[PDB]
């Protein structure tokens, strides 16, 4: 298990660096072998059974994703019900969570889009997970009331 | 390697109305968006 | 960066059967190249050199997608078609826009 020593200049997100280049500490170059003032850029973590909380390995995995604007391939673990139409629920396609009558579509979405936002940025067009269509969304709790 | 060269002076041409991509992956209809991003100069 | 082997690079080739995208420390040669060649006892033009780099090692990212059939032949006249794409490479993505 080995990390980088040294670089010339941090890193941008999510980038990596296997280079080996020797990395010249002083400023006289050395020609990219071992010596003074120039030093292998990799150092090898000492990982003894018996050493410091601190010094211990650490396993870390970070799970990097982006919500609810691409079509999905990963669901959670819950399972699907039938929807109920023209008439309003508490609706989840694909993760979202509102509440409002849903009715059919005929809008014309690209392959590698599924979500259609109106002037309002909220969403007016999806697209049935299980079955490949478009609809379009409405509130139910809508027009005025004079008493 | 390739020795059959004859170099020239770097040829220019104007690009215009070029370099333009969805910048997401919504759809979105009658709507005049503007965006910020690394875009091809007109 | 360098193109020397002594750092990672990306290399996108389409080998007129599938399109490879491997990020893999090349050698390269001063003048990479794709050698299609011409044979005789057919009207066929076929790929048949890869030089492009002299070595591949120490590598992580690698996609093949499906074959594909092309007509590498040579063609006279105008250009019937154009093809224009967008690089960038943000935050550890790059993207292409086709
Ligand atoms: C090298 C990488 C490479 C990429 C990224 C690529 C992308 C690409 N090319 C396509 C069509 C196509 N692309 C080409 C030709 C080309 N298009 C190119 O980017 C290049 C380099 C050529 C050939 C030199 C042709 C002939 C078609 C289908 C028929 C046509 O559009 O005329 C398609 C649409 C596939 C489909 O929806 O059915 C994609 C995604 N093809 C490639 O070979
Ligand atoms: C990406 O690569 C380039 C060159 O390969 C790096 O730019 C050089 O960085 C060193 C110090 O790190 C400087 O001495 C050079 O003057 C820089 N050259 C140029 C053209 O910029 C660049 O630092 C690398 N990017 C990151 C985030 O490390
Ligand atoms: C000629 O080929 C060798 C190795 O293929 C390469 O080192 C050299 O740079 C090339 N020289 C020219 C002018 O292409
Ligand atoms: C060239 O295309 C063939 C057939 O798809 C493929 O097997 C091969 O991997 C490609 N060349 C390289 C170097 O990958
Ligand atoms: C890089 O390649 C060389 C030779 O194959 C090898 O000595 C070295 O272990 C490799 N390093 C990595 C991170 O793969």
């Amino acid at each position: 298990y080995l990390y980088r020593l040294f670089r010339k200049s941090n890193l941008k997100p999510f980038e990596r660096d296997i280079s080996t280049e020797i990395y010249q500490a002083g400023s006289t170059p050395c020609n990219g072998v071992e010596g003074f003032n120039c030093y292998f850029p990799l150092q090898s973590y000492g990982f003894q059974p018996t050493n410091g909380v601190g010094y211990q390995p650490y396993r870390v995995v970070v799970l990097s994703f982006e919500l609810l604007h691409a079509p999905a391939t990963v669901c959670g673990p819950k399972k699907s019900t039938n929807l109920v139409k023209n008439k309003c629920v508490n609706f989840n396609f694909n993760g979202l969570t509102g509440t409002g009558v849903l009715t059919e579509s005929n809008k014309k979405f690209l392959p590698f889009q599924q979500f259609g936002r109106d002037i309002a940025d909220t969403t007016d067009a999806v697209r049935d997970p299980q079955t490949l269509e478009i609809l379009d969304i409405t509130p139910c709790s809508f027009g005025g009331v004079s008493v | 390697n390739l020795t059959t060269r004859t170099q020239l002076p770097p040829a220019y041409t104007n690009s215009f109305t070029r370099g333009v991509y969805y910048p997401d992956k919504v759809f979105r209809s009658s709507v005049l968006h503007s965006t910020q991003d690394l875009f091809l100069p007109f | 960066t360098t193109l020397d082997s002594k750092t990672q690079s990306l290399l996108i080739v389409n080998n007129a059967t599938n399109v490879v995208i491997k990020v893999c420390e090349f050698q390269f040669c001063n003048d990479p190249f794709l050698g299609v060649y011409y044979h005789k006892n057919n009207k066929s033009w076929m790929e048949s050199e890869f030089r492009v780099y002299s070595s591949a090692n120490n590598c992580t990212f690698e996609y093949v997608s499906q074959p594909f059939l092309m007509d590498l032949e040579g063609k006279q006249g105008n250009f019937k078609n154009l093809r224009e794409f967008v690089f960038k490479n943000i935050d550890g993505y790059f993207k292409i826009y086709s």
